[PDB]
RNA sequence: UAACGAGAUUCCCACUGUCCCUAUCUACUAUCUAGCGAAACCACAGCCAAGGGAACGGGCUUGGCAGAAUCAGCGGGGAAAG
RNA sequence: UGCUGUAAAGCUGGGUCGAACGGCCUCUAGUGCAGAUCUUGGUGGUAGUAGCAAAUAUUCAAAUGAGAACUUUGAAGACUGA
RNA sequence: GCGAGAGACCGAUAGCGAACAAGUACAGUGAUGGAAAGAUGAAAAGAACUUUGAAAAGAGAGUGAAAAAGUACGUGAAAUUGUUGAAAGGGAAGGGCUUGAGAUCAGACUUGGUACCGGGCCAG
């Protein structure tokens, strides 16, 4: 219920920046028990946190 | 010292205090004095501001520039429906002033009336007046006493009379009483009057005609709290002045040492009871008539009421005064139009008015069409048309 | 009284946030959507699936659509100790023009 | 611990403190006399209807340069205002006494708000910072609320007498 | 004395709400509410006119008068505060 | 609660309270406060008043919790703009 | 400095600055500057248990000679404040003098003597 520390771990491993950290609405419970980087893995291995994609910067008219 | 300056003072000393009106009907200070000789009539008529409009004239003035040649001139309709007359008063002379004698009431009020007799309606039992109606109902012999009473001891008298507000527009329901003066005739002839007009309408025509001078009290249009710039029309302070500018400098000198009465100061304006005189009737038209707003010289089919409806009031469907220039007031505001107090002998006084053409373009915008049919006959058919 | 209900509606939006501050139109428009919600409904327990305030943002916190369709259901509240026995539930609608379009009661 | 007032039948009522509430002396004051003397369950509607903006609470000693409204008519006042945070703690004062009454036995809908009052609690000091770099006060003014609920010769002269047996033997 | 100058000054062109003469609009305040909550200052206090008086009184003398509780403003007075 | 004295003051009834204290004859002094912009401490009126307005901006839902404008997660709208 | 005995001395704003974890806490770059603050009760017997409350707490109960001693603790003044009762209130309030009204207080049937004697007070 206060995932500020999985953020962080997920942002770190991940390698992006928080922005780009999902975790999952509806796991809650279990992202509440990752504390280690080895369970933040884990969940990114399953799906339960994901790396979003980036923004779009189109270089179409800049061409 | 005295001021390096002379100037004369700004705003009138006789229109103090400059404060909100106690009600916003508008009430008559004084009505003409009465002359025995004359028919018995009613003195003033209460209506409905409407709007304003533009009408085109040809001058009656020998000796002036524009003197029989055209001339445009603002005007203003008064929605004027006919009223009903549901009581009298009696008032008799004592030294300490007027005191009314008594009040007599009509057998049937309409529901407009009576509404004017409750703050919350729909939580009411409707009683107002119901056991009144029961001193007629037996014989009226009461009633007729209380007549008899008037005509004995009353030197004026005033019919009790109410506005038709459902013949208007407006969403309010709850109709305008007032006091209107008889004059003429004796007093016994003034209850007679009354009396037969007991639940009667009466109509505007029948107090003012068209040609004459007519005076029109009511409350101004609210402008709220307003600082001494606007409220009293003093001097703005140089620009580079701390702290603000639209200011009275000096509000006084040391001596005396409190604030005096005369000096300009930030407060209430507008929403003031006014009674302004000498407007002209140009027009007493009539709601039947379907060419209200034609003229001897412009034949078009055509009512009063301008394209799309008077801004924020409606449309004029009843008999209505058309007046020269502005008055007092907003639109919708219920107005009290009076006799003249004294005899005009003057040129703008006597003379008589034909009307060449009154604009009846949009109020909403730059209207440059005075009818529908016009708007069609010069844009052609329309995608809409098919 | 048919106390669980369906309705789709038109709202106004564009004279409900006439002169407005600009950085709080959108924000107003989700309190108008509320009190439109209550006047029809009858129900200050007002609830606005996030679908329709995705609908309200998609232009930014000035534009705000002129005007909206809407599907208010009013539904059952057990949750004792609520105040309010129903709710409302406002969720957007999508049309392709939300143009003459009267209020129609919706047969689930 | 002594209440400032003592129930004269105290089988008949029940009693409730709260000391050194942070919540303000002088609404709490006002929203304590708002309710004084009225039947409990009347003032607990009250004070709900309080909480909604449907009535106020008449502030009638410490009310200088405060708002004016009409819901200030029902109590003849054009100054009232709605202090919520000292609602809450009177509605939880109120709350307590009647838990300890139906704990007497005795009868929640007789009970009458038979004495409150609100005393100055000792301040809690805080510090602001003022221009020119100078420390001025910054203080809390606490509330010590105390509430009880309670279920609702002529002898004569001489010539006196002489008078009134003369009297009494002329009628009869 | 060319050049240079946030130096002082006069006139001209351009320009304009500086002005004639003001009006209207926006944001933030002020305003009302929930919460929070200071300070300056304070003999006692607080309606006027005249008198006399430390020769310009809130109080004293003679008059005018005088009706609870108040809110937003205001800058005459408190020979206001510092 | 009263009594005595012109007075400085003395005595007494009732309540509160918990460990020492007074009359008389004398001795002695760091011995009596309204003021000193007195000293230290405490407390008001002012006053629920001034005010809590720079730095574009927040919104919906869920979770948690006695309690959520302000916590966490998701959706979004924004900004810093190397 | 070390060891003793004393006083017509002071009694917690006094007496050393310090009766207490006082040259302490804290301030200042530094030299230096430098407070406030003693007392529940004989004994913690420092309130078990029930109940309302999210809790702090309240209400019962309990201990104690006392809780009108509850670690906000000996007594507990004044300013200032709340509630209750009584009264007054047209641009201050307060004071003297006088009386009324309402409240309080006091006294001679005496330390009365033996139905009588005799006295006290207010009056004609
Ligand atoms: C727990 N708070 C402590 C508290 O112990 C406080 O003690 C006072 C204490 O000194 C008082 O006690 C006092 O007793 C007498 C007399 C005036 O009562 C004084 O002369 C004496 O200095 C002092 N002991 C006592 N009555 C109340 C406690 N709060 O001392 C300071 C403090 C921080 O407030």
């Amino acid at each position: 219920a206060n995932l500020r520390t999985q953020k962080r771990l997920a942002a770190s491993v991940i390698g992006v920046g928080k922005r780009k950290v999902w975790l999952d609405p509806n796991e809650t419970t279990e992202i509440a028990n990752a504390n280690s980087r080895s369970a933040i893995r884990k969940l990114y291995k399953n799906g339960t946190i994901v790396k979003k994609p980036e923004t779009v910067h189109s270089r179409s008219r800049a061409r | 010292s005295h001021r390096k300056y002379e100037a004369p003072r700004h705003g009138s000393l006789g229109f103090l205090p400059r404060k909100r009106a106690a009600k916003q009907r508008g009430r008559v200070k004084s009505f003409p004095k009465d002359v025995k000789s004359k028919p018995v009539a009613l003195t003033a008529f209460l209506g409905y501001k409407a709007g304003m409009t533009t009408i085109v004239r040809d001058l009656d003035r020998p000796g002036s520039k524009m003197h029989k040649r055209e001339v445009v001139e603002a005007a203003t309709v008064v929605d004027t429906p006919p009223m009903v007359v549901v009581g009298v008063v009696g008032y008799v002379e004592t030294p300490r002033g007027l005191r009314s004698l008594t009040t007599v009431w009509a057998e049937h009020l309409s529901e407009e009336v009576r509404r004017r007799f409750y703050k919350n309606w729909y939580k009411s039992k409707k009683k107002a007046f119901t056991k009144y109606s029961g001193k007629y109902a037996t014989d009226a012999k009461q009633v007729e006493t209380e007549l008899a009473r008037i005509k004995k001891y009353a030197s004026v008298v005033r019919v009790l009379a109410h506005t038709q507000i459902k013949k208007t527009p407006l969403s309010q329901k709850k109709a305008h009483l007032a006091e209107i003066q008889i004059n003429g005739g004796s007093v016994s002839d003034k209850v007679d009057w009354a009396k037969e007009h007991f639940e009667k309408e009466v109509s505007v025509d029948s107090v003012f005609e068209q040609d004459e001078m007519i005076d029109v009290i009511a409350v101004t249009k609210g402008h709220g709290f307003e600082g001494v710039t606007h409220r009293w029309g003093t001097k703005k302070l140089p620009r580079k002045t701390h702290r603000g500018l639209r200011k009275v400098a000096c509000i006084g000198a040391w001596h005396p040492a409190n604030v005096n009465w005369t000096v300009a100061r930030a407060g209430q304006n507008g929403y003031h009871h006014r009674t302004s005189i000498n407007h002209k009737v140009y027009r007493v038209g009539k709601g039947t008539d379907e060419a209200n707003g034609a003229t001897e010289f412009d034949r078009t089919k055509k009512t009063i009421n301008p394209m799309g409806g008077f801004v924020r009031y409606g449309n004029v469907n009843n008999d209505f005064v058309l007046l020269k220039g502005s008055i007092p007031g907003v639109k919708k505001r219920v107005v009290t139009l009076r006799k003249s107090l004294y005899v005009d002998t003057s040129r703008r006084a006597v003379e008589k008015v034909n009307l060449k053409w009154i604009d009846t373009a949009s109020r909403f915008g730059k209207g440059r069409f005075q009818t529908p049919a016009e708007k069609h006959a010069f844009m052609g058919t329309l995608k809409k048309d098919l | 009284l048919q106390d669980v209900v369906t309705r789709e509606y038109t709202i106004n939006l564009h004279k409900r946030l006439h002169g407005v501050n600009f950085k709080k139109r959108a924000p107003k428009a989700v309190k108008e959507i509320k009190k439109f919600a209550t006047l029809h409904m009858g129900t200050t327990d007002v609830r606005l699936d996030p679908k329709l305030n995705i609908a309200i943002w998609k232009r930014g916190v000035q534009g705000v659509e002129n005007r909206m369709r809407l599907r208010i259901s009013r539904k059952r509240n057990d949750e004792e100790d609520a105040k309010e026995k129903l709710f409302a539930y406002v969720e957007p609608v999508i049309v392709p023009s939300t143009k003459g379009l009267q209020t129609v009661v919706v047969e689930d | 611990v002594r209440y400032a007032a003592t129930p004269a039948n105290p089988a008949k009522s029940a009693s409730a403190r709260g000391s050194y509430l942070r919540v303000s002396f002088k609404n709490t004051r006002e929203t304590a006399q708002a309710i004084n003397g009225w039947k409990l369950e009347k003032a607990q509607k009250y004070l709900d209807q309080v909480l909604d903006h449907q009535r106020a609470i008449p502030f009638r000693r410490y009310n200088s340069s405060i708002g004016r409204t009409g819901q200030g008519k029902e109590f003849g006042v054009t100054k009232a205002r709605w202090p919520a945070k000292s609602v809450n703690f009177v509605k939880d004062l109120l709350r307590n006494a009647q838990a300890n009454a139906e704990a007497k036995g005795l009868d929640s809908s007789k009970l009458v708000i038979s004495h409150i009052q609100v005393n100055h609690a000792p301040k809690q000091r805080r510090r602001t910072y003022r221009a020119h770099g100078r420390i001025n006060a910054y203080q809390s003014t606490p509330s010590h609320i105390e509430l009880t609920l309670t279920e609702e010769q002529i002898r004569l002269n001489s010539r006196q007498r002489g008078r009134l047996a003369s009297q009494k033997r002329l009628t009869a």
